[PDB]
């Protein structure tokens, strides 16, 4: 055992391509389907909880994954590539950040850390780049509400709204028509389901869907973030 | 032999209404031989003062990283520190080298600029945290500086009624220390302004 | 064994250019046009973003303009993510330079540091170059204002005026045109807009496609101050000049 | 296609074909075998005279792990050495922290391991032997058999090589003809016949066998290699049989 | 420092003063010696304070990702064992002396924790200086099985003993008590001294001290 | 750098006409307390050696296990491991002697003084000392610690130069041994009435003898 | 076409080495099969001894990873041993570190994570073997959770795999749309085993002998193995109703 | 301390005094020095507390590990994990350590490894500052192959006097059986033991 690949595995093609990386993309497009919303007193991510059998317990998969008590994550693409930058982005959160300030990262440097991982893994030897998009929704006190969307690439661009995954280009055009910058966090979980409506083929119910938010305190601070019941999920959806 | 107490000097913070005060002396020393009159102990880092007594070389070593830090910090979070942030990165920075460390005697004084609240904060030479909301005192005539001030202070003074308790704690605790004195200088920190002073004392 | 699959990142062609290199810049070319002009009373950035829906958050978005130090700043063409890592390399070069000798680094220092980074990345360890093309604008009591520009070769120059991306012969043709030395801080930010204006890709130039900035010791007390437009600023630029 | 040019790649099938061409490498060396009996093991091996010129009863083939594991194998006769070397590092490592002698199941997980770890990546080439070995432990006699993808079982009788087929039969009538068991001594004169019967694979060159055992009565649980007047008695025994 | 802590019916109360000293000077009247875990999981801390302090951190912080992981609240033995095995490897020169105590899935426990890496696990322990004052108050009235407001009378008891007659220990009483049901941080609990009040106001009047220059700059 | 816990005391050693003797006392001193009453602190290796061994009790059974050791691997790839290439007391030796210096000189010796006992292959006595130092000597008796005060005095006696040696039969070179054995014990503080001890023949091989005691012991004279 | 051959994506964005060693999995030719009682977890798996010089008792594919953990194996042996080796090992470490008996999930997610980094890095192949992972948390209750080539993971009410792993997951399916619970309602972990052996008759149409089994129980605070007659007792129960 | 593992005709009994002291302060009172490292293996713990608990969980670890792959551990394996940790790490560590096992092939079986790191199998050992007060006692009172019911008042006298005379040792005896029956633990108070 010698790890030889001490090369890029990532390259450029001679029309300026960076294969993997546009592969890797692909492999988020066949991905099942999930979106962000931002309100004015807070952010919203959903998305599909695919069941791989029905005597999987689907609640034991968690696609919506809390990073900081203030942040949250989702994602479309490879589950265990997501799975392992959950665990990455929780760490660096503590070892870079909260062990030197004594508080939690704000959104954008947690978002900025992921990216920083992620280009790595596009770059770095004998690696493939991870395939997943992610949507990092959060608050801090300077900067507020945020929502950010992260590549395969470790590119990173911040939202007002957006889906990625199966149907995100039905759903982002969706989201244009309904989004405005007055709407409340209710008004956003609303919107939210009824656009993940659209992309879900069976059972549409609290079960089938995983949603959180990031909104008010739940009782130093309590935690904005704040994953949907199941019973929550449904009464919302007999208002829809 | 005592690195604590060969360059010598004094630093002393409090808190009054609205506002902080930081104050040190000017001198430096190889023990008896005074070298420099003009010997500050006292750093900014945007609106976060820090002053820093004991061993100079580590005083200088501990401003120039914090400067460092404290400008990357801006740069990444597009903000200027805080005093509360500041102190936990004081005290990281400190307590990473436990078993060869810094021999200073570090203290925080500044407004929070989102709640407006003043702080201050004081460590030992290894990162533990005082955080009391009176006062902090440091350096060599500390023991003088905690009866100066354990006498003169009181909570919720004005800028400059507190600007002539911080200065006679200052003063009168250095006089009664050969390795202090030479020279003070009294911060006046509110919200959004600062008045720097400097103290006419007895150079002996 | 692992050589079947090894890609030789840093080889010449028999024509003596490095492939990777060129197939970087080939990337960079399809990146959203930055413009540099350096005045005599100050350097413009000024930059386009790409792809941009109605939905993308503009305010609290970084791609193009970044800083360095209080002195530098760099527009980026290319990988936004190679940047970053490329960018927070700069800014703890400029750092330990300040810790160091307690002078602000001299732009062509930090520059030339950066450039020999992205150099290694050619010549040995195997990897993929950085797919990154920086216009550095910067201020020292040296050379005063300056403009520079990397790639990923490493090779950088100095500058007067120039751009980095797309249609960058297009808009190194209308700087050529339209440049004159006496030139002043305001008339370069007309200069660089117009420019975009003319090669932009899009339909028309809107303040929700750029990034802007400049760097003015237009200061009180003679002292240098980096301007990064807001999304409102840019907007009222586009008016001022008669562009919307 | 492509798939069976590298070490570790799986083809469209599920399968390593490097390891079944280790496989073949195996099949064609020389025949050795394995036999379980009562209160231990016999091990036995065809080796091939060559010349006229080889030194006999010089070049053995048969290797002692710790003092009660015997190993022998069929293939590349240098990996099979390799692998026994590091068979005596683990058994060593074993005994020094648990002062016990390794025990055989335990000892062959070891060799399993590691075979199987020259499975994992394409910087390595995987075993080009088949390993039969056993020994005695606290818990008595046990036979194995270890193949170039890892994969190991327990066994009555075993053998692999040249002759495999032709062994395997005579084998599998020991196995239904004794259910009660075979005795050391009665496994050593087998293991000559069959060795014997399995040299019609190979009987173009003459050949010399070579036997050894454990047993917990015959040599106090102790490797040792069959020797002079039991050696002759088994081979008496083995060219009775043929004729 | 006295730090003590007690097993009870339902569960854990911990205890501590607030005086921290360097030296013979006392730095901080008010300093908060009990440290959190994890949210069924608190420590109180004696010793050398910054090792005190950074020790708990790492330890909570390191229990943080660890609960995240496996999804379910963290347990006192596993605090237990990442404290142990950090403070045996450095060999005693990380002075952490810890009184743990939690309450888990599998009921109340309390630990001393020193700084050579020993852990005691019991119904009853002090630490810090004034530990041998404490350790009379409950070898005097401790029994299993107290109701809370007992215990809590105890500890609280047992705390005081350590202010009045250990020199090392002062101020205030803070008390944590952790149940299933509950977690109670009382900071202060009591106030058994009241601040000494003066007679004199010897503040200085503006204009008294002697100034060379000035110089204002707006932020 | 330690220090050593639990110790033996004296090995004593001579050679006679045939063959070697070796002995040592069965006792494991925890200083001054006489703690462990059965230790064997002869070890033979093969049926041509005895490895006689004093000083710290760990590390003798440190040694011990590396002698062990050293039989299974010279038994590997070796047709002849219980004829021609056996393990010899010079090779023995030898190996302890290399150990014993390396470890002195990393400053982490081995506590121990050695007395290696054996007949070669070609009929011939050795017998060799080593010790925590990596000092090697040979001499027609050796003895470690105490006995080299007390035992080497009496059985130079017996043989005082190299041209004793073929004069000096098995029965009066173990009685010279038993007979110090006494010495030693009257006057060894850190001693022990039991003891083992091994003779090493050409032609009768290797017999090894436990549980062997001091015995006619002259007290009688106390009573004055 | 060397995205086939080494753990890269394709044009398609699929990792073919991955899928390859998903049919790996099912080369033994071996169903297994994992329900839940009460009080238990019961695993059962096909075995198959087609040799007759094999010593029947040294092949199986039931792993003890702790007293607690139970793991059986779909996949060629040696690397099921891999797997079961660095399981003990990490079940072992993790106890030494937490001072508590490592949790079936928190395993299978080790193992999990694990398994994703050969499907990032290039110079380690995937395991070609599917690991179900069986105990009685002492939080969670009875547990099933699986782990792949891929690196997922997930929890199960039961589970099935192998060549005929759709046959037996749709028998089981259609059970639990009738009682309308995640369990076997059963005391006795005797009898989820004789249900789990019943429910694998009838969905592979075989019958089987005491040697055509191999069976592991999860209770609280041990998991173990049975012995044949200790199945031949399970048999018997069976056909006696 | 003051702690003894004794062999009988059903197996072993371990025994251990429960204090601990922090020079004359008795830090803990109702110590247990009796740790259990595998189901029917056991140790008597004696020296630096810290050291001694470091050591007993490396080696649960250990023997845990050893069972996953190989079964039951015997009791001599032990016994060699715990040297080889003592023995190599000697420099470093201060640890008295008897360890105790009940095989069923072996029946009880009782090691003993003092400061140096060296192994001593024995029919009974008895370790500890306490110790040296007993070593006459035990030697004139212990026979082998006693009833479970004399061994205990073997242990329990012997202990009894251990601690009448070392301050280091007090509190409970606490003592643990391993036979085939099972694993029993007893207690005795001093109301009970002083008088005897
Ligand atoms: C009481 C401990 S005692 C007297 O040993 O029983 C108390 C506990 C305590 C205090 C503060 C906190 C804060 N979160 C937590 C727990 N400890 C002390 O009083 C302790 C001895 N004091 C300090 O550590 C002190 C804190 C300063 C902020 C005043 N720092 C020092 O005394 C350093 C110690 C030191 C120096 C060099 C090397 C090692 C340790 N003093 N100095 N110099
Ligand atoms: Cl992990
Ligand atoms: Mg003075
Ligand atoms: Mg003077
Ligand atoms: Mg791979
Ligand atoms: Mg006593």
């Amino acid at each position: 055992m010698t790890d030889r690949y001490s090369f890029s595995l990532t390259t450029f093609s001679p029309s300026g391509k960076l294969g993997q990386i546009d592969y890797a993309l692909t492999a988020v497009k066949q991905g099942v389907t999930s979106l962000g919303i931002k309100a004015t007193n807070g952010v919203v991510i959903a998305t599909e909880k695919k069941s791989s059998s029905p005597l999987a317990m689907s609640e034991t998969l968690s696609k919506v994954s809390l990073l900081t008590p203030d942040i949250g994550a989702v994602y479309s693409g490879m589950g265990p590539d997501y799975r392992v930058l959950v665990d990455k982005s929780r760490k660096v959160a503590h070892t870079s950040y909260k062990r030197i300030y004594g508080e939690y990262p704000p959104t954008k440097l947690l978002v900025s850390e992921v990216a920083k991982i992620m280009q790595e893994a596009t770059q770095s030897g004998g690696v493939r780049p991870f395939g997943v998009s992610l949507l990092i929704a959060g608050h801090d006190e300077f900067n507020g509400f945020s929502l950010y969307q992260v590549d395969p690439s470790g590119s990173y661009f911040p939202w007002k709204a957006t889906a990625i995954g199966k149907g995100s280009v039905a759903a982002k055009t969706f989201l244009e028509k309904r989004w405005n910058d007055e709407l409340e966090l209710e008004d956003a979980i609303h919107i939210a389901l009824l656009t993940l409506k659209e992309s879900v083929e069976g059972e549409f119910n609290g079960d089938t869907i995983e949603l959180a938010i990031i909104g008010d305190e739940n009782p130093d601070k309590g935690p904005r973030f704040r994953k949907l019941t199941s019973q929550e999920i449904n009464d919302r959806l007999e208002a829809l | 032999s005592d690195p604590s107490s060969i360059n010598g000097g004094i630093v002393v913070a409090m808190t009054g209404k609205d506002c902080v005060a930081i104050a040190c002396d000017l001198r430096l020393g190889s023990q008896s031989l005074g070298v420099s009159n003009k010997f500050e102990k006292i750093f900014h880092y945007g609106h976060v003062f820090l002053g820093i007594t004991g061993l100079a070389t580590d005083v200088t070593t501990l401003n120039e990283m914090f400067r460092y830090k404290t400008n990357l910090y801006k740069l990444k979070e597009e903000r200027a520190i805080e005093p509360e942030t500041f102190t936990q990165l004081v005290s990281s920075s400190l307590y990473e080298r436990r078993f060869g460390p810094y021999f200073v005697g570090p203290v925080v004084a500044g407004i929070n600029s989102k709640s407006g609240k003043p702080f201050i904060a004081g460590f030992d030479l290894i990162g533990c945290i005082d955080e009391a909301k009176d006062f902090i005192v440091s350096g060599t005539a500390s023991d003088q500086l905690f009866g100066m001030c354990e006498s003169l202070y009181e909570p919720n003074l004005e800028p400059e009624d507190l600007f002539e308790t911080i200065s006679q704690a200052l003063l009168n605790a250095a006089d009664r220390d050969a390795l202090s004195g030479w020279g003070a200088v009294v911060y006046i920190i509110k919200k959004d302004e600062v008045v720097k002073r400097y103290l006419k004392m007895r150079q002996d | 064994g692992s050589r079947r699959y090894d890609s030789r990142t840093t080889i010449f062609s028999p024509e003596g250019r490095l492939y990777q290199v060129e197939y970087a810049l080939e990337s960079i070319s399809h990146a959203g046009t930055a413009i540099g002009i350096m005045a005599s009373d100050g350097i413009v950035l000024a930059a386009e973003r790409k792809v941009t829906s109605t939905l993308l958050e503009q305010d609290t978005s970084t791609e193009k303009l970044y800083k360095l130090n209080d002195k530098i700043a760099v527009a980026v063409a290319g990988l936004t993510a190679d940047a970053e890592i490329l960018i927070n390399t700069a800014r703890i070069h400029a750092q330990n330079y300040l810790k160091t000798y307690n002078e602000d680094i001299p732009v062509e220092i930090l520059v030339r540091r950066l450039s020999d980074i992205k150099q290694g990345y050619t010549q040995h360890g195997g990897l993929r170059p950085f797919g990154v093309s920086f216009i550095y604008a910067g201020y020292d009591d040296r050379y005063g204002y300056q403009l520079y520009t990397s790639n990923p070769s490493g090779n950088y120059t100095g500058w007067k005026a120039i751009s980095v991306g797309a249609n960058t012969s297009a808009a190194q043709t209308l700087l050529q045109m339209d440049y004159k030395d006496d030139m002043k801080v305001d008339d370069a930010i007309e200069l660089a807009l117009k420019t975009l204006s003319k090669t932009t890709d899009s339909s028309a130039l809107t303040y929700d496609r750029l990034e802007f900035a400049t760097i003015r010791k237009g200061a009180n007390d003679g002292e240098v101050y980096q301007k990064i437009f807001k999304p409102q600023e840019i907007k009222d630029i586009l008016v001022k000049t008669g562009i919307t | 296609t492509g798939y069976d040019l590298s070490n570790s790649v799986f083809s469209p099938d599920g399968r390593n074909f490097q390891v079944e061409y280790a496989v073949k490498a195996v099949e064609n060396g020389t025949t050795s075998i394995g036999i379980k009996c009562n209160d231990g093991v016999v091990f036995a091996v065809e080796k091939l005279i060559t010349s006229k010129l080889l030194v006999p009863q010089k070049n053995v083939k048969i290797q002692v792990v710790d003092r009660h594991i015997g190993c022998v194998y069929s293939g590349l006769i240098p990996d099979g050495r390799h692998l026994v070397n590091r068979g005596r590092e683990e058994a060593a490592s074993f005994k020094k922290l648990y002062k016990t002698p390794i025990p055989i199941p335990a000892f062959a997980d070891r060799l399993g391991q590691y075979v199987q770890a020259h499975t994992l990546y394409n910087s390595v080439r995987p075993f080009g032997v088949s390993t039969i070995f056993g020994g005695v432990d606290k818990n008595g006699a046990h036979l194995y058999m270890l193949e170039p993808s890892g994969s190991y079982w327990g066994y009555k009788g075993a053998a692999t090589g040249k002759g495999r087929q032709s062994a395997k039969a005579e084998l599998e009538k020991l196995v239904d003809h004794h259910p009660e068991g075979l005795s050391a001594r009665e496994a050593v004169k087998q293991a000559a016949k069959i060795i014997y019967l399995a040299h019609e694979d190979n009987k173009e060159k003459d050949f010399e066998l070579e036997i050894s055992w454990c047993s917990l009565s015959e040599t106090n649980g102790l490797h040792k290699f069959v020797k002079g007047d039991l050696l002759q008695e088994a081979i008496d025994f083995a060219q009775k049989e043929i004729n | 420092t006295t730090i003590a802590g007690v097993v009870y019916k339902d569960g854990i109360v911990l205890g501590a003063d607030t005086r921290a000293t360097e030296g013979m000077v006392v730095a901080d009247k008010n300093c908060s010696k009990i440290h959190f875990i994890s949210p069924n999981i608190y420590c109180c801390g004696a010793g050398t304070a910054a090792d005190t302090d950074m020790t708990t951190q790492l330890i909570s912080s390191n229990l943080e990702l660890h609960s995240l992981s496996t999804g379910r609240l963290p347990r006192v033995v596993t605090a237990n064992r990442m404290l142990k095995q950090m403070l045996f490897r450095y060999q005693g020169y990380i002075g952490a002396a810890l009184v743990l105590g939690g309450v888990d899935v599998t009921g109340p426990h309390l630990y001393s924790i020193y700084p050579h890496g020993s852990t005691d696990k019991l119904p009853y322990v002090t630490m810090g200086s004034g530990s041998l004052a404490a350790m009379a108050v409950f070898e005097d009235k401790f029994r299993p099985d107290m109701e809370e407001e007992e215990a809590k009378n105890l500890v609280s008891e047992a705390i005081a003993a350590g202010i009045f007659n250990d020199l090392g220990s002062g101020g205030n009483i803070d008390l944590c008590v952790i149940s299933k049901n509950k977690l109670d941080f009382l900071r202060p609990y009591t106030v058994p001294n009241k601040k000494g009040t003066r007679l004199g106001r010897y503040r200085c009047e503006k204009g008294t001290t002697a100034v060379l220059t000035e110089k204002i700059t707006p932020l | 750098t330690q220090q050593p816990i639990v110790t033996g005391t004296s090995v004593i050693s001579m050679k006679y006409d045939n063959g070697v003797i070796i002995a040592a006392d069965n006792l494991g001193s925890y200083g001054s307390l006489l703690r462990f009453n059965g230790v064997e602190r002869l070890i033979p290796v093969g049926d041509n050696t005895v490895v006689g061994i004093s000083g710290d009790i760990s590390d003798m059974q440190h040694i011990e296990r590396l002698l062990k050791d050293l039989v299974t691997e010279n038994a590997y790839d070796n047709p002849l491991a219980d004829a021609e290439e056996a393990l010899e007391p010079s090779y023995i030796f030898e190996y302890l002697a290399t150990v014993m210096y390396q470890r002195r000189s990393k400053m982490n010796p081995l506590w121990n003084a050695i007395i290696v006992a054996g007949v070669q292959s070609n009929g011939d006595q050795f017998l060799r000392y080593v010790n925590l130092l990596g000092v090697t000597y040979s001499s027609p008796t050796l003895a470690t610690g105490f006995g080299a005060h007390m035992a080497n005095p009496l059985l130079r006696k017996v043989v005082d130069r190299e041209s004793d040696i073929p004069k000096t039969t098995v029965q009066v070179a173990e009685e010279a041994i038993v007979n110090a054995m006494r010495v030693l014990y009257y006057r060894d503080a850190r001693s022990s009435r039991n003891f083992s001890l091994a003779i090493i023949d050409k032609n009768t091989g290797l017999t090894f003898k436990k549980n062997l005691q001091v015995e006619n012991m002259k007290w009688d004279f106390a009573k004055d | 076409g060397y995205d086939r051959h080494i753990t890269i994506f394709s044009p398609e964005g699929r990792l073919y080495q991955v899928e390859y060693a998903f049919k790996a999995t099912n080369q033994t030719n071996i169903n297994s099969l994992a329900v839940r009682g009460k009080d238990c977890t019961v695993v059962i798996s096909q075995k198959k001894v087609p040799d007759k010089l094999l010593d029947p008792t040294t092949v199986s594919y039931i792993f003890c990873i702790s007293r607690t953990i139970g793991m059986v194996v779909n996949g060629p042996i040696p690397d099921a041993r891999n797997a079961a080796l660095r399981a003990k090992a990490e079940a072992a470490e993790f106890r030494y570190k937490y001072g508590y008996d490592m949790p079936c999930d928190v395993l299978a997610k080790r193992m999990a994570n694990l398994s994703q980094i050969y499907t990032q890095r290039a110079y380690m192949r995937p395991l070609g073997v599917i690991l179900t992972f069986v105990s009685v948390d002492e939080e969670l209750g009875p547990s099933i959770y699986k782990t792949d080539p891929a690196g997922y993971y997930v929890g199960y009410k039961a589970t099935a795999t192998g060549p005929k792993q759709q046959e037996i997951t749709t028998n089981l399916e259609n059970h639990f749309k009738k009682s309308k619970i995640d369990h076997i309602n059963e005391e006795s972990w005797e009898k989820v085993v004789e249900f789990a052996i019943t429910h694998m008759i009838d969905a592979l149409g075989t019958e089987f002998s005491k040697n055509d089994l191999e069976v592991g129980v999860a209770t609280k605070d041990k998991f173990f193995t049975l012995s044949a007659e200790n199945i031949e007792e399970r048999l018997v129960a069976i056909a006696e109703q | 301390t003051s702690i003894m593992a004794v062999t009988f005709k059903d197996g072993v009994i371990l025994g251990a005094d429960s204090r601990t002291t922090t020079g004359a302060y008795i830090a803990n009172r109702v110590t247990d020095k009796l740790t259990r490292v595998h189901d029917k293996i056991w140790c008597c713990r004696s020296g630096s507390a810290a050291d001694t608990q470091a050591i007993a969980d490396i080696v649960q670890y250990h023997l845990e590990l050893y069972t996953s792959q190989y079964g039951t551990p015997s009791t001599e394996t032990a016994a060699s994990v715990f040297k080889e940790l003592c023995y190599e790490n000697k420099d470093n560590l201060t640890a008295g350590i008897i360890v105790a096992g009940y095989d069923d092939k072996n029946k009880g079986e009782v090691y003993t490894i003092p400061l140096g790191g060296s192994v001593h199998k024995l029919p009974y050992a008895i370790a500890g500052s306490g110790s040296t007060f007993i070593y006459g006692y035990c030697d004139k009172n212990f026979r082998e192959n006693m009833s479970k019911e004399e061994t205990v008042d073997f242990i329990k006298h012997s202990l009894s006097q251990a601690i009448k005379w070392d301050g280091s040792s007090g509190g409970v005896i606490r003592m643990v059986v391993l036979t085939a029956a099972g694993v029993e633990r007893l207690i005795f108070y001093p109301d009970e033991y002083e008088q005897l």
